[PDB]
């Protein structure tokens, strides 16, 4: 319940991404309810966005960066879960449901 | 030697046989403190308002001239204080602070900056002499 | 005949009863005044030309000071 | 300038901040003795009126 | 009616401050100087400010726009 | 305790002594006059300090007070006042923009106390309630034809609170 | 009991290894403490029959950029027992957590809550670490110095949608910022 | 258990007071408050603005009692400066501060009062709190945020007149106070209302940093007025209740009696009011006269200083804290040299007695909720900031 002590080393940090990655997924279904999403994007959509988040941090090698990045996680879940704000294509931070970049931002502005 | 009626601080119930709880209490506290190492201060600060006090207790049978001797508030403070005093002491053997470190490091200042007399300032008046005797003895 | 649908005109042509003209202004509101005691002597008011359409906002500035109890100086005295 | 709001010579009058006591009120064996007399006197009545009714 | 005023000032039915205060004739003092202040009770109109009246062009007070010139010489 | 203070206990509880109170001073205050103002022909008391709309004000030659210090926007702790400012045809330091947001000041006066030649002021309207957010964004003519509307109870009140300031 | 009695007497009475720093000034009386000792530090206060120290006034965080350790997390106590104040402080990271006083002082729950919502330290210990001023799901810590003052999103009704929605900010007019220095 | 959302979305219950109660039918288990419904980032502002710009914010916080606030602010900063108001400043500075207390003890009384059914007492009480507000519109031009109080003293002297009205206000008052007590003290459904609901022990108090009245309401003797005096509050006799049950009816008493020892040190502030200047003397500090800055060069500088880049404040860091209506109001403010706060922290009285409403409100009735509340004097543009 009460916030844990910082992991010790990288295994235990291991172990604690596991288990938010467990609870995070876990709660899918009742994420797809509550912004009804059954027509707009399946499950595992969600499941490889969540895992996804989770690998663009896999060359983080301080567990209490690790730590930080889980309780920031579980707070985003929370707020996800208990305090909805839906919109259309997008969940809190997650979109849901021949020329170069450079001439398309050329077109677009002056500020790239 | 009127019994009292109230404290009149809510959630302190009146004890009425306070001498003798304060006598167990302080005497367990100078028993307890000994696992402290002798060199530490506040080993010493303890045994010496403990003592005091004890020796107030003993020699006053009324709890009103036990009050009144230790300028300390009610008698049930008194053991509010004596309970906390013993309960730190236990935390104390547990943490095992005790000692100097080696490259130990420690910087003082005294800001001397004056504030005006009209701010608002804490000023609460003299304590009982015991605890002048204490701090000197500390510093002795 | 506009007391009977506007009580808001009726408490001003009731408390008017006894009053003394203090003065008009350029609109042709016309200002009251009783010298008594009963709102702490506060006893001044304006009765508005326009007995409908009437609006807190057409008390010219030489006359807002008096009706309001911000100067003892009425519009004609400022005017002058 | 030189005049400054303030108190007039000698302080303004004394008021007071205290409760005042206004007054006990109506007896209590006055109240019992009044509400008793009038049920048996009234109820007396209530069988006369009746009588008269039958 | 110049590019300042019309910046601003959308309504042409009064004239504008500037032409307002050019039809103020100067004033004529006797001195070579001249402190102004903007109204007859100072602690009501602007800062003091002296104004030299040496030159034949009549002097222009920074604060109010009242101009000044010399009148005998 | 006792047989009276029991009775006495009893009969003070069955018969509702002490609500009778509470009725009877209620029912005083419903004979004595009301205090209640009759708005809008009746208007509550202010002081020549009151702190309403902005203005800003003209010498009596007609010639603008403002000097575009912008001493005022400086000091506007809601950041309400806007002005631009350049040498006027004439020489005169003058604004060509003057604009307060009425809906972020805060109506503390500080423009009032920064300005060194009683430009601008707040003056004792309160009554300007509209319809649109864009009408409440005021620009320096309508400031100046406010000072024009309001110009001789503004004087009246700084002359009685030149004593104090 | 003056400040210069709990000046003297701590010196005399503490564990030396429990205060790094010491200030005595009409200011107020500061003791500074590494973070793995503000608990006891506190509990001995607390506990003590010559400190009392009772009441914990607040905990409040201030943001120091040029600093390794960026954060100051300070400690306002009070003891009505001897009708005085003492000031505790110690620095802190963004990732490294700090001991909890919840257990010492009930009134810490929210002081902590909000230093973790301003700041983003976290507490060991505490039963219930989640935002308590900011908006649900808001991202930042505001009163970090480099956080914008104006933030980076902001809210309006949106008809088609039928409902409130965020998005980037968009200022009509932008805070002036005035350097006077 | 069931969960009640309850959100008065009207000033009826504060406005944006929101609460999950956790139920076992009509008796609360858990209150849980949820704030940051006003949360308006006035620390962080706080930053940006001028030590003068910044105070205007203070008349915001615990928007019932501006003046209590503004002192607190002000006193603040004299402190960090070694700034020295004059004794005058320092007397209506009390008077205006014991105007706020009865301005708030009214608003809170009378409040709390109508939430649990007595709506005439907000009548009686308000016609009384529009005298008083007439007061702060003629020393300030305001109603309610004056910002008359300032570092160094007060903006502008007493009106001439004023200290006779007050003094009418005085000869009245205590009239008043006796029949908001008539109407409420010995009432048989107040009493059933109030007596033994939310009880408060002293260790709990302390433990949960409580102030004021809900400090006092434990036993547990308690005044910054008397434990660390500021201004002229040594000067003056005033008595400090102290209850002896800890529930919501002792702290209704004790708010009774603090209007009237309020009144009896307004009238010692009236009586004892001294002639001279209203503003510190220290000419890198102060605004000039008006007439001043219109005649002399060095006040012109001064005023320009003042007015674009305000004062600086040597670098130094203190808590200061005062007697609000509300219980202990601290600013713990963070100087670096320059002319803006580098860090203003707020220490509201009502946010501590907020985080107590789900121990005081245990076990207790649904209805005894909004009892709780009134009783703690939340207003949450403190809570908030
Ligand atoms: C021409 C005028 C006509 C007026 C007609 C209407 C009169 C006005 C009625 C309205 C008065 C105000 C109403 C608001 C009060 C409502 C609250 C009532 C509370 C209540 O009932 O309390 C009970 C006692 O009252 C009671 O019990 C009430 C019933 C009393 C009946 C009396 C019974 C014995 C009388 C003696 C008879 C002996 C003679 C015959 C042999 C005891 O409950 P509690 O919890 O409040 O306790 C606390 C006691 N402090
Ligand atoms: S009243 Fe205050 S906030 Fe409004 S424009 Fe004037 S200085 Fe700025
Ligand atoms: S209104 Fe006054 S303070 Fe503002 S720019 Fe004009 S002269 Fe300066
Ligand atoms: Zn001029």
């Amino acid at each position: 319940i009460g916030v844990p002590p910082n992991s010790a080393n990288l295994t235990e940090a291991r172990r604690r991404v596991f288990d938010f990655f467990r609870a995070a997924c876990r709660s899918i279904p009742t994420i797809m309810d509550i912004y009804n999403l059954q027509d707009v994007v399946a499950p595992s959509q969600l499941r490889y966005a969540i895992s996804a988040q989770i690998r663009n941090n896999a060359h983080i090698t301080d567990p209490k960066v690790i730590d930080l990045l889980i309780f920031k996680g579980m707070e985003e879940l929370t707020d996800i879960v208990d305090h909805a704000k839906q919109r259309h294509h997008i969940i809190g931070q997650y979109v849901v449901g021949g020329k170069t970049d450079f001439l398309k931002n050329f077109y677009t502005s002056n500020y790239f | 030697a009127k019994v009292k009626q109230t404290t009149g601080i809510v959630g302190l119930d009146v004890v009425p046989n306070a001498r003798a709880v304060l006598i167990d209490l302080y005497s367990k506290t100078l028993k307890e403190i000994q696992a402290v190492p002798e060199d530490e201060g506040y080993r010493k600060a303890v045994e010496s308002f403990t003592r005091q006090r004890l020796n107030v207790c003993k020699e006053e049978e009324d709890w009103e001239m036990i009050e009144k001797r230790l300028g300390c508030g009610q008698v049930e403070e008194l053991i509010e204080e004596a309970r906390d005093e013993l309960t730190l002491i236990g935390k104390m053997i547990e943490w095992d602070p005790w000692g100097v470190p080696d490259d130990y490091e420690c910087e003082v200042i005294e800001n001397d900056a004056p504030i005006p007399k009209h701010v608002p300032q804490h000023r609460p008046g003299p304590l009982p002499e015991q605890f002048y005797k204490t701090l000197e003895g500390l510093i002795a | 005949m506009r007391c009977l649908p506007d009580g808001n005109l009726l408490q001003t042509k009731i408390h008017n009863i006894g009053a003394t003209l203090v003065g008009v202004d350029k609109f042709g509101n016309k200002y009251y005044q009783k010298l008594g005691d009963t709102q702490y002597g506060r006893h001044r008011w304006v009765e508005y030309a326009s007995k409908d359409r009437y609006n807190a906002s057409q008390v010219p500035a030489e006359w807002h000071g008096w009706l309001h109890f911000i100067t003892d100086h009425t519009g004609d005295e400022l005017l002058s | 300038p030189l005049l400054q709001d303030g108190p007039p010579p000698g302080g303004f009058a004394p008021v007071r901040y205290a409760r005042r006591i206004s007054n006990t009120g109506p007896s209590a064996m006055a109240m019992f003795l009044a509400v008793s007399g009038a049920f048996a006197w009234g109820m007396y009545q209530v069988g006369q009126g009746n009588k008269i009714r039958r | 009616v110049g590019n300042h005023t019309a910046k601003w000032m959308q309504d042409r039915s009064k004239k504008s401050p500037m032409e307002l205060i050019s039809e103020v004739p100067p004033i004529k003092v006797d001195g070579r100087i001249v402190a102004c202040e903007g109204d007859t009770n100072p602690a009501l109109g602007h800062p003091i400010e002296f104004i030299c009246l040496d030159l034949n062009e009549p002097a222009i007070c920074k604060y109010c726009g009242l101009r000044y010139v010399q009148d005998h010489h | 305790k006792d047989w009276n203070t029991v009775f006495e206990r009893s009969i003070n509880t069955l018969f509702l002594t002490e609500m009778v109170r509470g009725l009877s001073l209620t029912l005083k205050y419903f004979f004595d006059p009301k205090v209640t103002i009759n708005y809008p022909f009746e208007k509550g008391p202010l002081s020549p300090r009151f702190r309403g709309e902005h203005a800003l004000r003209r010498y009596p030659t007609g010639e603008e007070r403002c000097i575009a210090c912008k001493l005022c926007e400086a000091v506007c702790p809601a950041q309400a006042i806007t002005i631009e400012a350049e040498e006027r045809e004439d020489g005169s330091r003058r604004t060509t923009r003057y604009d307060i947001d009425m809906t972020k000041c805060i109506y503390c006066g500080f423009c009032q106390e920064a300005c060194p030649v009683d430009a601008i002021v707040e003056g004792p309207n309160f009554e300007f309630a509209t319809e649109t957010h864009e009408e409440l964004l005021y620009d320096k003519e309508k400031l100046l034809e406010n000072g024009d509307r309001w110009e001789t109870e503004i004087a009246e009140n700084l002359r009685s609170e030149s004593l104090y300031r | 009991m003056d400040n210069q009695f709990i000046f003297k007497y701590s010196w005399e009475t503490l564990p030396k290894k429990w205060v790094k720093k010491m200030e005595r000034s009409e200011h107020g009386n500061r003791f500074d403490t590494n973070t793995d000792y503000l608990f006891q530090l506190l509990c001995f206060l607390k506990l003590h029959t010559y400190t009392r120290v009772q009441v914990l006034i607040d905990i409040c965080g201030v943001d120091y950029p040029s600093r390794k350790r960026r954060f100051e997390v300070v400690y306002n106590l009070l003891s009505t027992r001897y009708n005085s104040r003492i000031r505790v402080q110690t620095s802190a990271d963004e990732v490294t957590r700090i001991s909890s006083v919840v257990s010492l002082f009930p009134s810490a729950g929210w002081w902590e809550r909000e230093v973790w919502d301003m700041f983003g330290v976290s507490f060991i210990n505490h039963p219930d670490l989640r935002r308590i001023l900011t908006d649900y799901g808001f991202e930042g810590h505001p009163l970090r110095k480099d956080f914008p003052l104006s933030g980076y999103v902001q809210v309006r009704y949106d008809d088609p949608e039928k409902r409130v929605v965020s998005e980037p900010i968009e200022m009509t007019q932008e805070f002036r910022y005035f350097d006077f220095a | 258990n069931f969960t009640l959302n309850f959100g008065p979305q009207h000033p009826a219950a504060h406005g944006v007071l929101r609460l999950v109660l956790e139920m076992n039918g009509e008796v609360v288990e858990r209150a849980e408050p949820h704030i940051g419904l006003l949360h308006r980032g006035t620390e962080k502002l706080i930053e940006y603005k001028t030590y003068l710009q910044a105070l205007p914010y203070f008349d915001r916080l615990d928007y019932v009692s501006m003046m209590a606030q503004e002192h607190a602010y002000s006193l603040a900063v004299e402190k960090l400066l070694n700034c020295e108001v004059p004794l005058r400043a320092q007397y209506i500075r009390v008077l205006f501060c014991e105007i706020t207390r009865i301005l708030n003890h009214l608003l809170a009384l009378t409040t709390h009062a109508m939430d649990v059914g007595a709506l005439t007492p907000f009548l009686w009480a308000f016609e009384e709190r529009e005298k008083l507000l007439e007061f702060y519109e003629r020393v300030s031009g305001a109603r309610m945020h004056a910002s008359f109080i300032r570092p160094g003293g007060v903006a502008q002297d007493l009106p001439l007149g004023l200290c006779r009205d007050i003094d009418s206000f005085t000869q009245q008052f205590a009239s008043r106070i006796d029949e908001l007590e008539e109407m409420l003290t010995g009432n048989r459904i107040w009493k059933q209302r109030l007596v033994d609901i939310g009880t408060v022990t002293a260790q709990q108090a302390k433990d949960w940093g409580f102030s004021g009245v809900m400090l006092r309401g434990s036993g547990v003797c308690w005044d910054l007025r008397r434990a660390a005096p500021y201004d002229v509050y040594d000067q003056l006799d005033f008595d400090v209740p102290v209850g002896t049950r800890g529930d919501c009816y002792d702290r209704y008493c004790i708010r009774i009696e603090e209007m009237r020892q309020s009144l009896r040190i307004i009238v010692q502030c009236l009586n004892q009011m001294p002639s001279g200047m209203i503003k510190a003397d220290d000419r890198k500090l102060c605004p000039p006269s008006r007439c001043r800055m219109k005649l002399s060069m060095e006040s012109l500088i001064h005023h320009f200083e003042l007015y674009t880049e305000g004062f600086s404040v040597p670098a130094s860091s203190t808590y200061t804290a005062v007697e609000a209506p509300k219980g202990e109001f601290g600013v713990f403010l963070v100087s670096n040299g320059s002319n803006r706060p580098y860090r203003c922290k707020i220490r509201a009285p009502g946010f501590a007695h907020l985080q107590g409403l789900d121990f005081m409100s245990k076990h207790h009735m649904l209805a005894d909720v909004v009892t709780i509340i009134g009783t703690q004097d939340i207003v949450f543009g403190e809570v908030d900031r």
